[PDB]
This record gives structure tokens, C-alpha cells and sequence, in this order.
């Protein structure tokens, strides 16, 4: 049956579910004798195909208490007062073989939205499931638990307390946890020696756990599909000298995933970034900046309360474009270990045009959710561009948007390690409540990248592909003065290219030839090629207004003569 | 004392006018002489015409222009006290800067 | 069974609900005799989970009145007809057990907003709840109590005279509140010594009585998990003595708060401030004013009817920003102990932009609910500079948010004691309509610190944190001259970081050696490293706006 090994992916969700579950059910006299009340109602969140069912099932088997299962959809296919009659009888059943687990599979079926009901019976189910939960006078030990795809797709009835009050959110699979989810489908079927689980799991951006076991699946007939036709016999029983002789390659799981359906691209995406501070050379400054806000707080709270200073909430880097504000935040998150959810520009444009500003509610919601984090605000004068930029249209700086970013971030407890980071090229533009302190205080210039700097972007570029000992990126660093991070990032796709170009030619002249490999690694000559288009995208007339600014702001702190008269 | 634009006892460094002397300009030496730029400010009804001097290629680094400072102190010069203000500065900033812009840095043009 | 001491923040609600009940109840033949009318409906407000079915309960069983309940979603889970059959008996059987009181749980689920209910059925269920509770006219001493969340979703017929016509709302619980709430709950387990409730009772923000009671049951939990795997007496039975082998600890309080999702967030704080005239120094004129205007009325008023002196409305502050004009507001209504309520201004750009300026109504309700108030609206000038500014681009100043401020100001009784506070650093675009003689007739100039009040402004941001005695405010407070609040908290937050971090890597040095408090105070050296970052915010510009705006105003008054 199921266990917990034949759950994947997420880690911190079965622990606490394990937490919440294992210890009233296992121990059901000590439960009682203690005064406490274990919860009596959890709620699972996430997009479906993550597992809620598997997790549900599992726990259940692991602890060994009766399982009953409410399917959403079978209980109301019913007949009216059929209903409400099999509800009753599965939750009688269930208590009488206490200790137990009812779940309910699809709740946002039973119970939707107050105002998606449009009927009265299902207002009746409604109700009959309100007082069959708020009757759970202890009942020995029954655990209900309820999984449903999103937290407003719920009558708010049931978030009350006695009722589904505890909310377990279930996201979608990082690198990590595909590679887990992988190796428990296929740990039945036998690959070749040279099927790299790690590569496959790394390509596939977006998938839940669904979507992984039908790549497995696939993968395994297409590799079927391709050996049987050889042998072509269907026998009367698919004999044991064909299945171990047929092995899956990385072509098959190639095919497989190239005709695949992700069903969750669009999903906001939570995790730990991978970047590190070598991909960024120099800005020591900055880097000491981040870790003295960020990292300080949420690493010695007792040192910061024992000062009575209260933690800084939010950032803004502002300077030309391209020169890294998005990968310094990244590196800052990962440094610490915590969570890492971006919001791009179009993200601010679309809430802003539809005139819907109540989804920031759900994005510091989820942030909250997912403590400790960084929240990354990016190109936050985007709004402010779109109304004319510097010639608006008469108004004033404030936004529909914005204002709604203020509204939530001054209700955001301080307490919860959520951190905001806002990122802008345009500093006159930005609207000055932003500015104000207690919500986004620090300004953090980012100027063009130095020489220590360009050697490291160049570094971190060329890492995957390979290249010639002969180039010189010391040399190629020094002939790069006023560019950016974006055009040693050109350069080198240039190079790429070149090199590309050049073997498909030599490939096809030597065929071509032959009727009757050339070049392993990128050598000087592509990248002196390349250096022949090299443009830089930040001219000197622009860095002039980033440079006036920040002089400005430094030459205004006129009070460096102070000295206690001792 | 000096008026304006008159030679001064002191070698200057980068002389690029080819003077080989800093000339005096607002109680201060400069190595080159400032470029003059029209401007007109609209702020409150009232329109005043003015005359932007831009330094540039000046060998001290604090020597050189500012806008945020220029446009700030001409705003404050013909508009002392008015509420709401900024706005003129921004604007003059950006007119400014549209219009210092150099093609080619040798279009060296004294006044 | 539930007693009256197991209420726990809501003590004032309690009272009102006690004068309200007690008197017909314990007292049936005086009132039965007697020519007066005894409440026939109770309606009581609140988020969830506040607590009201408790306070039902303990008024009942402290009177010892037969107490019968009434759950919404199980009368609504019957058959058609069945419904009104349960409704019919349990009023039925309240009477007969004179005297009783009838508690309906979830009122709004009986009868909801008109719009909402869509069924004849559900129709036909509160025409039936409308007939039994006009039908308590009969006085046989049973009382009716029901509970909901908000005023609107109940239906307004429900509102009508002679059917829940009382009124109590039962708010989110104060800091004190909470502690008593953290107390009762914490009764019957055992504590460390280090554990204070009044600490984690101050840092509990948005948090209710069912917040509170889980966040108890989450610490204790762990604290029992911990001690569980590592004594693993996993028995038959459980011992008596390990339970008293083991306490709670102050580290299990912060994880679990840190663990914790508080409900009640979004509301409207309505406390008293703890702020009071020691935080700001100087100001003294101020003082008077603001005593004047909002703490006569409400402490003498038979000196008002005596000279028929209709009491000011409010008041307008304006001036630099940073210079301290919440401060002033949150003292005042500390002074007279009243409650505070503030709108910031993105709630006003909110309303704007989202058009839904019938909230204001609701804010004055809520002022008028917790009287006295003091209502405090910042940043007057927001809708005003969104929209344009000293140009603007169509007509007036005038606009739907501040048109209804005024509609609501305007309607609002004297007798109720609401103070109405604004404050706005830009007065030149504020909309004249509202400074008029009785919306917002005087208007308070607050400039910046003088040297007096630098001193208590430190004094009073420094009070949290350990300095040395070598420090010497008086000498910082001449140097900085010209600078506001919003500077000098800067330079002290400055100043504690360098501290922190000091501290850090000294901390992290010390650990160096090991593989073979150094700071604990604030010297004057962080300080003179602090200054070099000040920063001055209001220019000499801004002042000669400010001066100017307020010498105009002031010579039209020459005599
Ligand atoms: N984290 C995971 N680890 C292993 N398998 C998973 C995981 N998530 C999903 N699956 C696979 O997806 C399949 C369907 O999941 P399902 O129980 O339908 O999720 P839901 O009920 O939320 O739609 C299961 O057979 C399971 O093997
Ligand atoms: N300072 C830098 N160090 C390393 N890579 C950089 C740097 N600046 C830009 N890049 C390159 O630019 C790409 C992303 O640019 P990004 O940081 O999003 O630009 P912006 O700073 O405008 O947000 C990355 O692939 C990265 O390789
Ligand atoms: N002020 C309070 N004092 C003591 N206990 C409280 C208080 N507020 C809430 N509680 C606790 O919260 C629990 C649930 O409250 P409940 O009566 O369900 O609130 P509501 O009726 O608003 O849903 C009760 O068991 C009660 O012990
Ligand atoms: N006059 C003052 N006295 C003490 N603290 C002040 C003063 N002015 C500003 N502050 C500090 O600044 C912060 C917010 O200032 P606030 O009073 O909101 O400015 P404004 O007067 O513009 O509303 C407070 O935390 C307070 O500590």
C-alpha cells in the first residue's frame, strides 16, 4: 500500500501534516487525559494533480487509523435527501470505527462559493456538512480533512473555527523535487546506462507530479513502441525475456518530453534561487548592505530586540539597465535560504489596466504563506511610464496599483520575515510614498559593472559551453570599458553562434565530400568576429543623470564635523 | 575683483579654450568658459526668460554642473516660496539635460 | 458549567449586556407588574471566534435561566416545512420553561441580505422567524440573542422595532484584554519562570479569543512533543506526575506566535493610545488647544449647556511632514481616554480610485459605536494632489470621498462625543468646502522642533534601547538646528545598527579562537559615526512656504 516513500516533491508539507496528525491519532487515551484540542479540520491547497489524495491516503496507512473516503462529485450525483442521508451514514461509520479519517476529496464541489450556489439544495448540503462538523463533540478521534485548489474557492463558512481552520499549502515541485518524483516511477522500469534522471528533471520547468508520471509513461511506450516492432509477436502473455531486455534511453525521454503538456506554467513560482554571489563580481558594498538588512534579522532576533530596533522592511535599487539589480536579489535570497517570488512589470501592468488591485491581496498572502521570503518588485516605474512618464497626463503620481502595494505593505506584520525588494532605472519618476519611511527606505545605487566585475560575468557565461585555453577574458575585459551585463552576455552568444555555424558548415562539406570533429571549442577567432558587433547599450550621455543623482543625495549628508566636546 | 569671464592669475590645468588662464565666473575660477542655454519658466501664470550656464570639461570634479542643483536654484531664485514647485524643477531638469546632450565631445562653444 | 469569570477582554460588553438581561430575569414579577417594556431582541456584533455564544451561555447560567440554543445551519439543514416545525418548538418549549433565553448562533445564515436569499424556501423561513419574534408580545419572559458578523448582512427587517432592536458589538481585544484572555486560558496548564504573558500579549496584534486559545494550545503541544520523543513513555496510560515535570518555556511562545496566522487583521484598530504628552516635547499652545476643544465637552458638559456654546467639530494641522502631527492626535486622545481611530491615506486613494466612497458611512458608524472617538484622517491633501495638484486638470477641489466626509460630518449629532482630527503638509490644495465654520473651522500650524523638544523627541525614541551615560543629548540637540522628528528617529535607528552590527562581528571574531558581551551599551562613537549619514529633509524653501501661507492667513486678523 501507499507510505510515505511513495511520496515525492514536498518535504515541509508531510512534515507538518505528520505533526498535526501523528500524535492525537496515535495516542488517543494521552490525547484525551491532556486538556489540549487537536485540530479537528485541514485544509490542503495547490493545483490539482500535486498529490492531495496521495498524501491524504498515505498518512492514513502510515498511522493506521480507518481511512473513509467523501468523494465531492459522488455525493452530490445523489438524489435530493439521498444526499444528506449518505453524508450522515459515512460520518456515523466513520466515528463508529474511531480512531478515523474522513476526506472529503473535492470540496470546492460540495460547498462553493455563497454566491456561485444559485440553488437551494446545495445550500441545504451546505448546511447538513456545517452541522455534521461543528457536532464533532470530540467522537473519540476523527480527523477531517478537505482539499481544494484554491483558498477562495471555499464558502467562507467553513474557514470559522471548529471547522476547516488549518491550511496546509502543497506547491508546485522544484528541481529537487521532480528528480524525487522520477526516481519513484521509474524505480519499476529499467533505463540505460546513459538516462541522466537529473537533466530531464532539471528541463522539465513546470510539472506536477502528474505530469512527471505520464513522461515516465510515455517514455516506457514509446521505448515499447520502438523495440516490439522488431519483434512483432503478440503473444498470449508478455513473456519475462522481452521487458529486461528492453531498456528506456535519453532519446526516448527526449521524444517524450518534447510532446508534453505542463499544467502549471502560469503559476506563480516559489523557490530557493540557485545563483550565488560568484556569478556577480565586485559590489562588495552592496552585497555587506543586503546581508546587514536581510540577513542580520531573521538570523539573531535576540540582538535586535535587545537594541529595541525595529528591522527595516524594504529596499530600492535603482541605475541603468541590465547591470544586475534582479540577480543580486536572487543571490541575497539564496544566500539565506529563503523563499524567492518575483513580480515582473506586466504582472503591475495587467492589475493595472483590468483594474483588479485585489490580487495583491493574494500575492503578500502567499508571500506570507511562504515566510521566510523576498518579494521582488520588479520595474515598479512601469505604472508611472505607462501614464506618459516624465509628461504625464496631468495627474498626479498615484496609481490604482501602487496605492494598493502601500495599503498591504503597511499592514504586513513586522514580525513575519517578508522582505520587499523594489527595483526602478527611472528614481524621479517613482511616486514619493514609496519613499517614505517605514516602507521602503534604503536606495541603493547600481552603477555599470568594473573590470573584477566584467571578468566574472564573463566567466559565469562561458561556464556551459566550452571554450579554447588560448582566449584571453582578462585581455577581452580590458577592451570592454562602458558595457553593460547584457552585452558580454551578447558577446558571447555571438560567439556561440559562430562557432555553431562553423561546424554544421564543415559537417555538411565533409558529407558532402565523402561519396566515394573539426571543431571541439570556441577559438579566438569567434570572438574576434564577434567583437566586431559588439555595441554598448548604455551611452555616456545617460549614466550622466544616475551619476548627478546619486551626487546629490551623498553631497547633502553635510554633517561630518561631529564631536562630542569631550 | 573680477566680472565675468575675465582672465585670472592662476594657470589653468585644462585649458582647453587655449587660454592658458582660469577665468572668473560667480566668485568662483574655471578653467573653461560656461555654455549658455535659453530657458523660459511658466510656473504661475508669470513667464520669465533666462540664460542656463552649463560647465563642462572642468578639471576638478566638483567644479563641474550639477542640473539638480542648477534647475533647484534657478527655481528658487524666480520662484521663492510658491507651493507645490517640484514640478517646475523636474521639468526644467529634463529640458535641461534634452538639451545639453552632446553628439560629439568636442563641440566646445563658449559663450 | 460556564461562569462569568471565563469572559475575558470584552468587559465593558459584558456590563451592558448584564444591565440589559439580569433585571428582567431575576426580577420577573417587578417587570411583569411594572408598566415598562424589557428588551425583546439582542443583536451582537464581531468578527468570529470574539466569543459570543460564551457570553449567551455565562449571562444565562449566572442568572439561571433556561438557556436554549439555536444553530442557523441546523435549522437550515432540515427538509422544507420541517425547518418551521423546530423554529415553532423551540420557541414553543422557551415559553413554556419560563423564564428562558433563545440564542440564534448564525443569524445571517437564518436570515441573510434580501438580494443574497434567492429560494422561496429561505423566504418563507425568516417571514416564519419575523411572525414568532413579533409573536413574544405575550411576555413570557423569554428573551431572544442573536449573532452575527456585520450590521448590513443581517436582513434590514430583522433591524426593525420590536425585534432585535438592542445592540451590543463585541470588538477585537486590547493589549490588557488579551493578557486577561492569555490568562484565563493558561489556568490550568503550568508555566516557567520565564515566561511573562504580558510580553507575548503586547506582540499578539490581530489576534481574537479563539486566536488566543489556539496559539496556548499550539505552545503547549510543542512543548509537549519536544519533552515526548526524548522520555518516549509511550504506555497504556499516561502518568500524573510527567505532565508536572514539564512547563511551558518562552521559546515555545515565539515559535508558535511566529507559526501563527492571526484572523482578524484587516479590521479597524479602536484603542485607547498609549502615547502621552512626554513622547513630544515643546508644543505647550498646542496643548491648551487641543485639551480645549476635545476634553471640555466631554468632561463638563453642563458648562456648555449653560452658556450655549455649540462644541468645535475639529481641527486642521498642517505643516512640514515628519514634525510630529499623529503624535499630537494620539496624545490628545490618550489624555481623555477615549478611542482612537485613524485613516491613513491610501484608505481615501482606495475609495477613490475603487469608487466605493458608502464606506465613509461605515467608518462614521463604527466612530459612532465607540463613543467618545477621536477620528483621525491623514493626508486630507491626497485625493486632491492624485488628481493634478496646484493646477490640476478639470474643475474644483471638490471630489467623491471628501464630498461624502462632508456629508457625513455634517449629519452627525453633538450629543455623541466624535472628534473629527486632519492633517495635511500641503494646506494650499486642501478643498475650502471642508474649512468651514463647522466641519473643520480652526486650523493648528505645527512647525518644526525647537531645542526643547529635540531633547525629549530623543529621550523618548531612546527609551527602548540601553545607552552609556557618556552620551550627552543636550549637545546633539543644539548641533541639529534644523531638523524634524522624521530625522533625529532616523539618526537613532542609524545609531542602533551600528551597535547591532558591532556587536555581530565581534560575536563572530570571538568564536574564532574557540578551535584552540562586549558591547552592551550605545557609546558616544556610534553617534558621531551616525551624523555623518544625517540628513536634513525640509529645506529653507519649504519653511519660507510655510511661513509665508501662515503670515497671509494671520494678517487678515488686525485689530
Ligand atoms: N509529490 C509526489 N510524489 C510522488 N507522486 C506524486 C506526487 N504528486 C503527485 N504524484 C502522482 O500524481 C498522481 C495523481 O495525484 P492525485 O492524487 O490525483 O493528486 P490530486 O488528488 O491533488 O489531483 C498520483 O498517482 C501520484 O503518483
Ligand atoms: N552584474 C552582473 N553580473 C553577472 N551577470 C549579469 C550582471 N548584470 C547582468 N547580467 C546578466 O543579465 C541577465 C539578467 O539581467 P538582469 O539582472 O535581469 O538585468 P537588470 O539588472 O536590468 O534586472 C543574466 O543572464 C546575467 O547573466
Ligand atoms: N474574551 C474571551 N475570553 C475567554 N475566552 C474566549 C474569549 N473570546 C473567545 N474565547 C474562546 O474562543 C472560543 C470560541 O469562541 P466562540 O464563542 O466560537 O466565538 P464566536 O461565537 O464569535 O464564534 C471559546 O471556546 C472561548 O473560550
Ligand atoms: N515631534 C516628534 N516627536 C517625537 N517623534 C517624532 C516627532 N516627529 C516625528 N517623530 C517620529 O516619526 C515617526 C512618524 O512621524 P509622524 O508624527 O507620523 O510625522 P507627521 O507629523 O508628518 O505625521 C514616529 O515614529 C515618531 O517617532
Amino acid at each position: 500500500e501507499v507510505g510515505y516513500d511513495d511520496i515525492g516533491g514536498c518535504r515541509k508539507q508531510l512534515a507538518q501534516i505528520k505533526e498535526m496528525v501523528e500524535l492525537p491519532l496515535r495516542h488517543p487515551a494521552l490525547f484525551k487525559a491532556i486538556g489540549v484540542k487537536p485540530p479537528r479540520g485541514i485544509l490542503l491547497y495547490g493545483p490539482p494533480g500535486t498529490g492531495k489524495t496521495l498524501i491524504a491516503r498515505a498518512v492514513a496507512n502510515e498511522t493506521g487509523a480507518f481511512f473513509f473516503l467523501i468523494n465531492g462529485p459522488e455525493i452530490m450525483s445523489k438524489l435530493a435527501g439521498e444526499s444528506e442521508s449518505n453524508l450522515r451514514k459515512a460520518f456515523e461509520e466513520a466515528e463508529k470505527n474511531a480512531p478515523a479519517i474522513i476526506f472529503i476529496d473535492e470540496l470546492d464541489a460540495i460547498a462553493p462559493k455563497r454566491e456561485k450556489t444559485h440553488g437551494e439544495v446545495e445550500r441545504r448540503i451546505v448546511s447538513q456538512l456545517l452541522t455534521l462538523m461543528d457536532g464533532l463533540k470530540q467522537r473519540a478521534h476523527v480527523i477531517v480533512m478537505a482539499a481544494t485548489n484554491r483558498p477562495n474557492s471555499i464558502d467562507p463558512a467553513l474557514r470559522r473555527f471548529g471547522r476547516f481552520d488549518r491550511e496546509v499549502d502543497i506547491g508546485i515541485p522544484d528541481a529537487t523535487g521532480r528528480l524525487e518524483i522520477l526516481q519513484i516511477h521509474t524505480k519499476n522500469m529499467k533505463l540505460a546506462d546513459d538516462v541522466d534522471l537529473e537533466q530531464v528533471a532539471n528541463e522539465t520547468h513546470g510539472h506536477v507530479g502528474a505530469d512527471l508520471a505520464a513522461l515516465c509513461s510515455e517514455a516506457a511506450l514509446q521505448a515499447i513502441r520502438k523495440k516490439m516492432d522488431l519483434i512483432d509477436l503478440e503473444d498470449e502473455t508478455i513473456d519475462a525475456e522481452v521487458m529486461n531486455s528492453l531498456a528506456v534511453t535519453m532519446d526516448d525521454f527526449r521524444w517524450a518530453l518534447s510532446q508534453s503538456n505542463p499544467s502549471a506554467l502560469r503559476e506563480t513560482v516559489v523557490e530557493v534561487p540557485q545563483v550565488t554571489w560568484e556569478d556577480i563580481g565586485g559590489l562588495e558594498d552592496v552585497k555587506r548592505e543586503l546581508q546587514e538588512l536581510v540577513q542580520y534579522p531573521v538570523e539573531h532576533p535576540d540582538k535586535f530586540l535587545k537594541f529595541g530596533m525595529t528591522p527595516s522592511k524594504g529596499v530600492l535599487f535603482y541605475g541603468p539597465p541590465g547591470c544586475g539589480k534582479t540577480l543580486l536579489a536572487k543571490a541575497i535570497a539564496n544566500e539565506c535560504q529563503a523563499n524567492f517570488i518575483s513580480i515582473k512589470g506586466p504582472e503591475l501592468l495587467t492589475m493595472w489596466f483590468g483594474e483588479s488591485e485585489a490580487n495583491v491581496r493574494e500575492i503578500f498572502d502567499k508571500a506570507r504563506q511562504a515566510a521566510p521570503c523576498v518579494l521582488f518588485f520588479d520595474e515598479l516605474d512601469s505604472i508611472a511610464k505607462a501614464r506618459g512618464g516624465n509628461i504625464g497626463d496631468g495627474g498626479g503620481a498615484a496609481d490604482r496599483v501602487i496605492n494598493q502595494i502601500l495599503t498591504e505593505m503597511d499592514g504586513m506584520s513586522t514580525k513575519k520575515n517578508v522582505f520587499i525588494i523594489g527595483a526602478t532605472n527611472r528614481p524621479d519618476i517613482i511616486d514619493p510614498a514609496i519613499l517614505r519611511p517605514g516602507r521602503l527606505d534604503q536606495l541603493i545605487y547600481i552603477p555599470l559593472p568594473d573590470e573584477k566585475s566584467r571578468v566574472a560575468i564573463l566567466k559565469a557565461n562561458l561556464r556551459k559551453s566550452p571554450v579554447a585555453k588560448d582566449v584571453d577574458l582578462e585581455f577581452l575585459a580590458k577592451m570592454t570599458n562602458g558595457f553593460s551585463g547584457a552585452d558580454l552576455t551578447e558577446i558571447c552568444q555571438r560567439a556561440c553562434k559562430l562557432a555553431i555555424r562553423e561546424s554544421i558548415e564543415s559537417e555538411i562539406r565533409r558529407e558532402r565530400e565523402r561519396q566515394t570533429d573539426p571543431v571541439p571549442e570556441i577559438r579566438r577567432d569567434h570572438f574576434e568576429e564577434a567583437m566586431r558587433f559588439a555595441r554598448r547599450s548604455v551611452s555616456d550621455n545617460d549614466i550622466r543623470k544616475y551619476e548627478m543623482f546619486a551626487q546629490t543625495l551623498q553631497q547633502s549628508r553635510g554633517f561630518g564635523s561631529f564631536r562630542f566636546p569631550s | 575683483v573680477y566680472l565675468d569671464g575675465d582672465r585670472t592669475n592662476s594657470r589653468s590645468t585644462g585649458g582647453k579654450c587655449g587660454c592658458g588662464f582660469k577665468h572668473f565666473w560667480d566668485g568662483k575660477e574655471y578653467d573653461n568658459l560656461p555654455e549658455a542655454f535659453p530657458i523660459t519658466l511658466e510656473w504661475g501664470g508669470r513667464v520669465v526668460r533666462e540664460t542656463v550656464y552649463w560647465f563642462q570639461y572642468e578639471s576638478d570634479s566638483s567644479l563641474n554642473s550639477n542640473v539638480y542643483d542648477v534647475a533647484m536654484k534657478l527655481v528658487t531664485k524666480h520662484f521663492p516660496g510658491e507651493f507645490g514647485s517640484e514640478i517646475l524643477v523636474q521639468k526644467v531638469v529634463h529640458t535641461i539635460l534634452h538639451q545639453t546632450a552632446k553628439k560629439n565631445p568636442d563641440d566646445y562653444t563658449p559663450v
